[PDB]
DNA sequence: CCGGAAGGGGTAATACT
DNA sequence: AGTATTACCCCTTCCGG
């Protein structure tokens, strides 16, 4: 028998688990902004055609594909990740278009896998734009049967537009969501000022973005936390809900809370204020009710006592309750596979570098495809100018191989374009078809020249990145929700 | 003194209150998200409720779901039943359109008929026209949860004795009688 | 608001539920021998490609396709049905080849859906043989998106070979498994003696099959129950497990139960024996042990006190424990959507007509396909003898439509064959390929003649059915397990 | 007084008994189907077990799985530990091959070290080398790990106790930084 | 208690405020 | 305590014989 030391096996197993949980469980990817579970679910839904053109598909099916081909983990984890990606209050720009009971901001759970149906969103189509064009690396899955992308093309900055909070071993990350237009402005500055140093680009992008933008809306008070987060990665964005006073016929005034800070659990806030009223820490409040509905949104009514002022009750709510809290933002992300704390300029630069690499790889693949198409068309047209001789040789040839040899000898043809000549259809012999063949050869040559020019000049590919991202923003842009105010 | 799964309303008088009974917590959440919380209460269940006509009284009252229904209704059973309580003057049995939903609706109807006969007699029981977990708040409110546009089937009694015979042959323990009934009425 | 009568609504809802449960939940189909869930799982494994040619696939994936496409019910029910179909002790001829933990005869439960991966079996391929050739009818699924078969082709008598017991509303069916060779002999007699009456058919088929054959083997004592089941459908087949007596070096004796009756739960029989010994009903047994293992099979060893006779203890076990039980056979099945009780001759005849109509439909479909191919090939040949005229005409044609009209004029061709010669490859221009075209035209004409001959003579169809059944039975035959003995 | 889900062996003496600890009923069924029931016992778990090092004694003595483990073992905890009561002279932790199996093995080893240190120092604890164990059927599972003649098991041993509890504390304690530094240098 | 069906809860690690 | 990834599982009903 062979012994193993307790400490050696302990450290080993725990370090393996910790590294796996860090790299591929919870921390997001700087290039894509997605955890591996989200990446796998999105790719499965895309490959499975669940796309906005097509109708929705049962979430159970997509979870089963993610489990069978890509993600070797429990169905509950995959399903809850999908539901979170389909949640408007949890994602600034949702990646999945869901149908059914996908949850509530409070304590209601999502419906079962057999009740909810999910397809992709146009945002998810920009997420997976031109993935099949060798833009991104592909690796075999756990059983090696199928291939999955290491990263998505990520034509829009998901990591900063939606953020990613995740708990890992030894470290936790919490990136707040932002506005897409501010991100676009920052990346445009980074693209045009591609030679700027770290300090200049940091100042510029801090000027471009005002601060975190949460799907829950609400308010942000102060700027020291946001500035510290953008300059170091570790900050504390003090967020607060929205309150307003309503007058009644009898003279009673009620605080109408219509917005709550980010990640605040509804229907837990209400029980918390009820408990604080009962035991007694929040004196001034008489009645609490939830008029929140599907048609009017979140609306909590707090009817206060006559011997009370709105300001004092509001301040007590801020200090004692979750109506005002803090976002302990920590900008931890996976870069080259390792966890790093990144300021805003680093995030913008990494996204820009990823976009440039993706554009270059796409252009190389398109150039290779155009080269092959042009070569085949050139051989075919060289056969076409000798159509009568080619037809005579194909007639007189006993079999196909003798015809291949004859064509190769006749027209200095390589076996590939001779093979194409054999597959050449009869209807292609119409004059319009031959003219289309000449013009297609000309167009393919022009496209080859254009692609070579693009590959030669980096300013060209920077322009393509700017144009595509501007197109994305204009078509999927929205106004800012949370208003940043001073102390 | 009320079931934990019950999502009660904010109204106090039973005259303007109503209890939507659903057979699942997924359907329960879908209905509660799209309800008028000031007037409507949601009571989820655990699927198939016990058969009252095919079990002894102690075993029936031991079951958790029927106990939840009784306590949420607030009233007693059999002789001690008093219509004064009736927490909700409108008990809407809300089940899916598939065959299993019809079976659960029949089981709940026989349970109410055996235990709360004056409830059914007073016209306080209604039937809805919607799996339900595939509906979000919007269409759920628009179709059957909006009081101004919804339509409901109110259960009524014409002849009590024939109802007792029908309930006995369908939910009792006489297998060949229900065999003949289903063969004739198919 | 509309008033609803209580009794009318109760009767309507319960009648609908009962009819659904009878027709399409638990009662097997006479032609297929499968319940709708089993049929849907089989077709899902077939359409998705989970076949014995390739490797296995995760059961979660197959359950997901079944649930999303065909079976709108809980995943637990579908998985349980799949596991039962993959169970040797539950099915005489298993229809699914599973890998993982699909349970044990005792109280062990099957592994979760994410741990077991299952494909089809060759017998399942005979079940789904030539389904795509319009052999069986197809219907839209529950949401009307895809097509699913009402009945499988069922090239062997699955209903009698595996049996199907199920509980429904008002009725419950129980059919015992049989031997494939005996069923083959019965169907062969039915095919040859297709003009026989009910009495002679029943007598012959009763002679052909000795009795039910259970996957657990064992014994069947008596013949009155089996005979009454075969002539009426309602019988009582008394099974008895295998018990042996062995000696010990100390002079002790111990009864070894190596076989138990059908549907008897292991690990509950043992506890039943233990509790009967504890209270005291079977005085004589001193100790109980379960020497059962994966390498020795079922083995329950009960050692007996000195002052007892093995025969009296064996009779006590037979009378009081599950060592001897009864099969309450109720030959109830769905015929044309109606629940009916059937004697054995009725089952054989129904399977015979199913095979006959399947063969007729297959041959009609093949004849139509061969006629279309012959039409295309005749057009291609008749355009082939005018090869230079056709090529010259297609050359002068400005557009493909002009060439099509010219070919119509030149050869008196219809639209589809004109398309066919338009899309003809240049490889077909070679002499060998033209010769092959003529040869295949001749062969396809011969096939058309043979298929019309098969349509003409019903005796030919009966012959084909007999040969396919004989080939299947030779491929997948086995010796009988249960031994029928006298009282 | 034995755990409900334990499947014990037919052997009487503890000198020739084995307790295979698995983390689920799906793996437990496969283990018990393909075992030598005369000598080998199967004890299933609920997956992630409580962290003994990051919880108070009352809670870790309230959790169900640790109660099942100590009852199946039968011995005491801390001072009241008695080796003579031990039901099985071989406790084999047989977890899945993924990283989560390694995490569960670490949790169980931490529990045993902090509660049954003797068990470890007497060399009575083994680890087995089999995406999970519910995908393995009886035959090959018996052939690799459950067959005593051919199986290979890693026997947990103690070299220095002091370094052992130091590593256990900085890896399972509440001092995050300590383990941050540790994993950063030793990954 | 056997075959399909309905429905669902509950512990645990993991950091950080 | 809760936030999001993970490990993992049990337990009532109906329906005939
Ligand atoms: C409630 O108390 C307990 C106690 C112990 C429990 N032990 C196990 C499971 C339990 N519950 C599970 C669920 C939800 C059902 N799941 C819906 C679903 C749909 C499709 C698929 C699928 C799952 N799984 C795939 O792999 C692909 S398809 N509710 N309870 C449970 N619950």
């Amino acid at each position: 028998i062979e012994p193993v030391d307790i400490e050696q096996e302990m450290q080993r197993s725990y370090i393996d688990y910790a590294m796996s949980v860090i790299v591929g469980r919870a921390l997001p990817e700087v290039r894509d902004g997605l955890k591996p579970v989200h990446r796998r679910v999105l790719y499965a839904m895309f490959d499975s055609g669940f796309r906005p053109d097509r109708s929705h598909a049962k979430s159970a099916r997509s979870v089963a594909e993610t489990m069978g081909n890509y993600h070797p983990h429990g169905d509950a984890s995959i399903y809850d990740s999908l539901v979170r990606m389909a949640q408007p209050w949890s994602l600034r720009y949702p990646l999945v278009d869901g149908q059914g009971n996908f949850g509530s901001p409070g304590n209601d759970p999502p419906a079962a896998m057999r009740y909810t149906e999910a397809r992709l969103t146009p945002l998810a189509m920009e997420m997976l734009r031109e993935i099949d064009e060798e833009t991104v690396d592909f690796i075999p899955n756990y059983d090696g049967r199928v291939q999955e992308p290491t990263v998505l093309p990520s034509r829009f900055p998901n990591l900063l537009a939606n953020g990613s909070g995740g708990i890992a071993v030894g470290m936790a990350t919490n990136i707040p969501p932002h506005n897409l237009r501010e991100l676009a402005d920052a990346v445009f500055w980074a693209l045009e000022n591609h030679d700027a140093d770290e300090e200049e680009t940091l100042a510029a992008v801090m000027g471009r973005v005002k601060g975190p933008d949460f799907p829950t809306a609400g308010l942000i008070v102060g700027s020291q936390g946001t500035a510290d987060a953008y300059k170091t990665g570790r900050g504390s964005i003090r967020m607060r809900g929205v309150v307003e006073v309503e007058e009644d016929s009898r003279g009673r005034t009620s605080l109408v809370i219509t917005e709550l800070p980010y990640q605040v659990n509804h229907d837990n806030f209400i029980t918390s204020i009820a408990e604080q009223v009962r035991d007694g820490k929040l004196a001034g409040i008489s009645n609490i009710e939830d008029q929140s509905s599907d048609r009017v949104g979140l609306r909590i009514v707090i009817e206060i006592k006559r011997d009370a002022v709105a300001k004092v009750v509001i301040n007590n709510l801020y200090k004692h309750t979750q109506l005002q809290t803090s976002f302990g933002a920590n900008m931890l992300a996976i870069v080259d596979g390792v966890p790093r704390t990144l300021r805003l300029d680093q995030l913008i630069r990494y996204y820009v570098d990823h976009q440039l690499d993706v554009i270059v790889r796409r252009t190389t693949y398109r150039l290779r495809k155009a080269n092959e198409r042009a070569h085949i068309l050139r051989g075919l047209v060289k056969a076409l100018d000798a159509l009568d001789e080619v037809i005579a040789l194909i007639r007189a040839s006993e079999t196909v191989d003798i015809a291949r040899a004859g064509l190769i000898e006749l027209l200095d043809i390589d076996e590939i374009q001779a093979q194409a000549i054999l597959d050449m259809q009869l209807r292609r012999l119409a004059a319009l078809e031959r003219q289309r063949i000449i013009d297609d050869l000309a167009k393919i040559e022009a496209e080859i020249a254009d692609l070579e020019d693009i590959l030669a000049k980096p300013e060209r590919q920077r322009g393509i990145v700017r144009d595509e991202l501007a197109e994305i923003v204009d078509r999927h842009g929205d106004d800012r929700r949370t208003r940043i105010i001073a102390i | 003194g009320l079931p934990g799964k019950l999502a009660d309303c904010r109204s106090t008088d039973p005259r303007k209150s109503e209890l939507y009974v659903v057979e699942g917590d997924s359907a329960g959440g879908s209905a509660k998200s799209g309800r008028d919380s000031m007037f409507q209460a949601i009571l989820p269940l655990r699927g198939k409720i016990i058969n009252v006509e095919k079990a002894r009284i102690d075993r029936v009252l031991k079951n958790t779901e029927v106990q939840a229904i009784i306590t949420a209704l607030g009233t007693g059973i059999h002789d001690e039943f008093d219509i004064g309580k009736l927490r909700y003057h409108k008990i809407v049995l809300m089940a899916d359109a598939d065959v299993d939903g019809q079976h659960i609706s029949t089981l709940l109807l026989t349970l109410l008929f055996r235990f709360m006969r004056p409830l059914i007699e007073n016209g306080h029981v209604f039937l809805a026209q919607p799996g339900l977990g595939e509906m979000d708040a919007k269409e759920l409110w628009e179709t059957t949860m909006d009081p101004s546009v919804r339509v409901l089937r109110q259960v009524t009694l014409d002849d009590a004795a024939a109802a007792d015979e029908l309930f006995s042959i369908l939910m009792g323990e006489d297998v060949d009688a229900r065999r003949s009934f289903i063969t004739r009425n198919a």
